[PDB]
């Protein structure tokens, strides 16, 4: 089903894409407050040992909710909590309980649950969104042979992109996933976006280039960024401590 | 688009994975529907979240159609198309007649269409059994009750273990494999195919070892030849009695050569060799298939 699924996901990711502009339309919140929120979500995920997919889904929910609902900064975290709650309920075998979410934030349980229902309405229950993670995982099957550091490094960079609305809102999951995959495989092995993935996706280094330049910057600037939960997280053995590897200085594109 | 005010509740139907289903009619359009009523503290149950969001994506003539979600703060209502009865209740009624081959054929074919569509859209059903396969008076059968379903990834990762009603549960779940896939839904269908023919459950076990042993006594105990990796699976025991495989013509005696060929592919031990729903559609069993109306009700 590998090609049918990939085709289906390529269609959904367009329909499931947040409004690129949205932050300019928000009176009270900024790209940088969203970054704080996402960085916090990363901590929640590590604390509760949540799947990386779960985190990715939450961010998709928050961006979509924020594409059409105007929110005050005192509530941004409420939205994020409910989003993470819904993502856990969708994705995890064992979601944390409502109580655990109330505790990590204060807002009441009643607030969290009311927000949850609001988010469902606003998203009209469309929760099965494609993510950078779902794409990468497919791309990984084209490694010859599989290399664990490449996978973890790709996941790391993919994750890094969640944090910065500008620029990453402008790129689709399948594109970020491609930049991430190439960037990771290059950093670790010197190899390139492979032929077989050109056949699968239709993307080339040329089409990937724009995102790739942004990613390569994000990478080089990563030790300096105000947000660090992802770098911290990816020091773990579980992800092969890839966040300690050195970014290449140039890409040769 | 809906409002509870336009539905007249008509009778309770039953209790599936969660919540409750009633037959009801829309006062303004005339349409008969099934309402699933969900009492809403964990907030919205993961089952409803999954069912709703996946059913929204799956619009197919052999998947039950979610028409609407009426979303109060107290209660959540799912409006579904109405179907007249389920496959189990139909098999019981055919008790004396038997189900005629062209109906078995049509239903299996249709079931494989609906499954193929789910798998194609990265959805696992994980609870195929006669009670969740609904029939109408026009010859349609449809996959319902998606409360246990889930969105998978490629390749899959570890998902919930406690899965699929026992009688319909594939060997790889029984043997605790950390990866299971689309093949689990096929196993269930294979079982149901057997069931539609004999009118009795193929592997009616009462516990997980009883289930394995019933499976083992029909298909023979699997080894590394038939299924590489078995002897390494977490719940595999070297002490398992080792039964000879039975000739398929005895498993489901009324089945012809094509039928049998199909069931055996649907019941292969190794998930990787088990036929896909997609592939199963082109099987010579279906070459003369039609879509007769159900000979009863
Ligand atoms: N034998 C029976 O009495 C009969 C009459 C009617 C019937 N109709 C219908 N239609 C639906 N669309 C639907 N779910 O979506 C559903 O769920 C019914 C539930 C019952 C509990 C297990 C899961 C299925 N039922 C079904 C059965």
């Amino acid at each position: 089903y590998h090609e049918d699924i990939h085709t289906y996901l390529r269609e959904m990711e367009v329909k499931c894409k947040p409004k690129v502009g949205y932050m300019k339309k928000q009176p009270d919140i900024t790209n940088s407050m969203r970054a704080i929120l996402v960085d916090w979500l990363v901590e929640v995920g590590e604390e509760y040992k949540l799947q990386n997919e779960t985190l990715h889904l939450a961010v998709n929910y928050i961006d979509r909710f924020l594409s059409s609902m105007s929110v005050l900064r005192g509530k941004l975290q409420l939205v994020g909590t409910a989003a993470m709650l819904l993502a856990s309920k969708f994705e995890e075998i064992y979601p944390p309980e409502v109580a655990e979410f109330v505790y990590i934030t204060t807002y009441t349980k009643k607030q969290v649950l009311r927000m949850e229902h609001l988010v469902l309405k606003v998203l009209t229950f469309d929760l099965a969104a494609p993510t950078v993670n779902q794409f990468l995982t497919q791309y990984f099957l084209h490694q010859q042979p599989a290399n664990c550091k490449v996978e973890s490094l790709a996941m790391f960079l993919g994750e890094l992109s969640l944090i910065d609305a500008d620029p990453y809102l402008k790129y689709l999951p399948s594109v970020i996933a491609g930049a991430a995959f190439h960037l990771a495989l290059y950093t670790v092995t010197g190899q390139s976006w492979p032929e077989s993935l050109i056949r699968k996706t239709g993307y080339t280094l040329e089409s990937l280039k724009p995102c790739l330049m942004d990613l390569h910057q994000t990478y080089l600037k990563a030790p300096q960024h105000a947000q660090q939960s992802i770098r911290e997280k990816y020091k773990n053995s579980k992800y092969h401590g890839v966040s300690l590897l050195n970014p290449p200085e140039t890409l040769n594109l | 688009p809906g409002s509870m005010e336009n539905f007249q509740k008509v009778e309770k139907i039953g209790e599936g994975t969660y919540g409750v289903v009633y037959k009801a009619r829309n006062k303004l359009t005339g349409e008969v529907v099934a309402l699933k009523k969900i009492r809403l503290t964990e907030g919205v149950p993961s089952t409803a979240i999954r069912e709703i969001s996946l059913l929204k994506e799956l619009n197919h003539p052999n998947i039950v159609k979610l028409l609407d979600v009426i979303h109060t703060e107290n209660k959540l209502y799912l409006v579904f198309e109405f179907l007249h009865q389920d496959l189990k209740k139909f098999m019981d009624a055919s008790a004396l007649t038997g189900i005629p081959l062209p109906l078995i054929k049509s239903y299996l074919f249709q079931l494989l269409q609906g499954l193929a569509f789910c798998h194609s859209h990265r959805v696992l059903h994980r609870d195929l059994k006669p009670q969740n396969l609904l029939i109408n008076t026009e010859g349609a059968i449809k996959l319902a009750d998606f409360g246990l379903a889930r969105a998978f990834g490629v390749p899959v990762r570890t998902y919930t273990h406690e899965v699929v009603t026992l009688w319909y549960r594939a060997p790889e779940i029984l043997l605790g494999c950390k990866y299971y896939s689309t093949a689990v839904d096929i196993w269930s269908l294979g079982c149901i195919f057997a069931e539609m023919v004999t009118r009795r459950a193929l592997f009616p076990g009462d516990s997980e070892i009883d289930q394995l042993f019933r499976i083992f006594r029909t298909l023979g105990t699997p080894d590394e030849v038939v299924w590489p990796g078995v002897t390494s699976m977490p719940d595999y025991k070297p002490s398992f009695p080792k039964w000879a495989r039975q000739d398929f013509s005895k498993v489901v005696p009324p089945l012809d050569e094509d039928g049998r060929s199909l069931l055996s592919q649907m019941l292969h031990y190794d998930p990787n060799k088990r036929i896909s729903a997609k592939a199963a559609l082109a099987h010579p069993f279906f070459q003369d298939v039609t879509k007769p109306v159900p000979h009863l009700r």
